[PDB]
């Protein structure tokens, strides 16, 4: 399990504005925010999930990117903790955002690739899992 | 524990102010507090009570609480208990 071991951060992200987090129910996802690539490039990184509480982290740092999350969803971000969709947005117990990679890892997808990663929430990671 | 009137106002005020905080251990923990919670509201918008909150509602944990009780009144379901006030004095 590669995920599961250290690594190092590259990437750009791309420049997000307002409601960053509406695009993550569409399309292929939301990027990683450039700014938050910024912060995490070439910083290394126990796990992919050591990667994934620092950019909800850094999230919550940012005034842009967490300005619309309410109250809760900030302090949850602040912990290094996935915010939590709209329920109509969730699947079962999947009720937070979740990282993805574009490029699986077993064709050669990068695990900490900022470029190479995603935000969905659940629904729309389902739907993209589902016609694979 | 097993339903809502198994809670007082204030324990649930507790359990809500909780979830607000994101006063946990782990992320985990925090998402199985929402699920619970969901399940002691059996309000249609779940989670959304928290963290999407329909314009113009507090979402204060009073807030949160006040909205529970009084939907629950309003659709004819059961309430919290009765908190027992301690009193320092006769």
């Amino acid at each position: 399990s590669k995920r599961n071991k250290p690594g190092k951060a590259t990437g750009k992200g791309k420049p997000v504005g307002d409601k960053w987090l509406d695009d993550a129910g569409k399309d292929s996802g939301a990027p990683i925010p450039d700014r938050i690539a910024d912060k995490l490039r070439d910083k290394e990184f126990k796990s992919f999930d050591d990667f994934r509480k620092a950019v909800w982290e850094e999230v919550s740092k940012d005034p842009e990117l967490s300005k619309n999350l309410n109250p809760s969803n900030k302090s949850s971000v602040s912990k290094g903790y996935s915010p939590f969709t709209p329920k109509n947005q969730q699947v079962g117990g999947r009720a937070v955002y979740e990282l993805h990679h574009d490029k699986p890892i077993s064709q050669g997808g990068e695990v900490y690739d900022m470029d190479n990663i995603r935000v969905t929430t659940p629904k729309r990671h389902i739907d993209i899992h589902r016609g694979k | 524990k097993h339903s809502i009137s198994d809670y007082t106002e204030a324990e649930f005020l507790q359990l809500v102010t909780t979830i607000c905080n994101a006063d946990t251990s782990s992320e985990e923990e925090l998402v199985k507090l929402v699920t619970h919670f969901e399940e002691m509201t059996e309000h249609p918008s779940g989670s959304d009570l928290i963290y999407y909150p329909k314009e113009g509602d507090d979402d204060s944990p009073s807030g949160i609480v006040n909205t529970v009780k009084q939907w629950r009144a309003a659709n004819g379901k059961s309430g919290f208990k009765q908190g027992l006030e301690h009193h320092h004095h006769h």
